[PDB]
Order: structure tokens, then C-alpha cells, then sequence
């Protein structure tokens, strides 16, 4: 959740709720796809120590994040471009993405 | 990085299919297939290059070294439509290939 439409240059956080399994146990990662059906990794982070890394069509705007406590994972979208416009998913990371997320759409426009 | 071959792939039920990737440095096995069925999330089939994960049936399987793995599905099944992905994990940041979309040739 967190999603919808925003003018460009806007920010926006998204969130990421888990359960079913040991949070800290696995990394969370962003995720998107855009409307012509692309995929894109947008962010990592590893939930127990705090540690982020991004490609660089976000670094800089992009801050993911985690609350082991409350099992959230953050994804904090910030000068937001038009390119950004996508569905947002979050996945749950031990080798992969094995489960998890429904989606949320970002419009910017 | 990654590169999948062929973009579009029509094939008719029963046939076999085989989808392929090829990387730009040799990523050790560490790459995964995703089918995204119209209108739903993607999906985990095949882990570390021909790990079948739990739930996938047999149909489909993985192989690939150095740098070109391909995905093969022996019998195509009507609820294989869809699009395709292979992802590599072999370095940060985790990356997909552009997609193959399969589609079911009928009368």
C-alpha cells in the first residue's frame, strides 16, 4: 500500500506487510513493473542491519527500509519522475522472491 | 546484466518450449525463472538455475553454464500462457531479462 497518483517531483512511501514466516529471517526487495510489462530491481535491504543498496536510476531518491518489530518493509520514493509510474511489489528474499506482494500502482503525472 | 531470447515464442499445446538468457560475466548457477500468468504477480519456478521450487510441476526444468541458462517445459499445458523472466543473483543489484511472452497456438 501507499501508492497512487502523484505530480512529478512528489514523494511517496510505500509499505510492505509480512507474515506467515520469521521476518528477519529473509531480505526484502522492491521491486517494479512498468506498464509496458518490464521489470525493474528498484532496492535491497537487509532488515537486521540496516544496510541499503539501489541501481542508479534511483539512487539518491529511493530509500527502502525495514521495522523487524512490526514486520514492515518501506520503500520512501522521493523527487519522483514520470519514469517511476509502475506497480511496486515487495517479495520476500532468501534465494529469491518466493512469495508475496499484490502489487500497488504509482502514477506520476 | 541479462538478455532473453525469444521475445515472443507461439507454440502449440503438447509441444516443448525452451527459453534462453545469457549474462554478461559467468554467474555460477545463480539465476531463477518466473512465469507472471495474465493478470497476477509473478511466480517462482526453477531456483539456482534447476531447482524446482515446491508446487512446479515436472514440465519444467532448468540448465544453463557460465553465462546462457534456458528454461524447458516438455508438454505445454494451457496455464503455461503468460510471460517469462530469468533473474540472476549472482551480484547486486539482483537483475531480469526483458521477458518472453508464450502464447498457446490454437485453431
Amino acid at each position: 500500500s501507499g501508492a497512487e497518483l502523484a505530480k512529478p517531483g512528489s514523494s511517496v512511501k510505500i509499505s510492505c506487510k509480512a507474515s506467515g514466516y520469521t521476518f528477519t529471517n529473509y531480505y526484502i526487495s522492491w521491486i517494479k513493473q512498468t506498464t509496458g510489462q518490464g521489470l525493474e530491481y528498484v532496492g535491497y535491504i537487509s532488515t537486521g542491519s540496516g544496510g541499503t543498496n539501489y541501481n542508479e536510476k534511483f539512487k539518491g531518491k529511493a530509500t527502502l527500509t525495514v521495522d523487524k518489530s512490526s514486520s514492515t518493509t518501506f520503500m520512501q520514493l522521493s523527487s519522483l519522475t514520470p519514469d517511476d509510474s509502475a506497480v511496486y511489489y515487495c517479495a520476500r528474499g532468501d534465494w529469491n522472491f518466493d512469495f508475496w506482494g499484490p502489487g500497488t500502482m504509482v502514477t506520476v503525472s | 546484466l541479462m538478455t532473453q531470447i525469444p521475445p515472443s515464442l507461439s507454440a502449440s499445446l503438447g509441444d516443448k518450449v525452451t527459453i534462453t538468457c545469457q549474462a554478461s560475466q559467468n554467474i555460477n548457477k545463480y539465476i531463477a525463472w518466473y512465469q507472471q500468468k495474465p493478470g497476477k504477480v509473478p511466480g517462482l519456478l526453477i531456483h539456482y538455475t534447476s531447482t524446482l521450487v515446491s508446487g512446479i510441476p515436472s514440465r519444467f526444468s532448468g540448465s544453463g553454464s557460465g553465462r546462457d541458462y534456458s528454461f524447458s517445459i516438455s508438454n505445454v499445458e494451457s496455464e503455461d500462457i503468460a510471460s517469462y523472466y530469468c533473474l540472476q543473483y549472482d551480484s547486486s543489484p539482483r537483475t531480469f531479462g526483458g521477458g518472453t511472452k508464450l502464447e498457446l497456438k490454437r485453431a
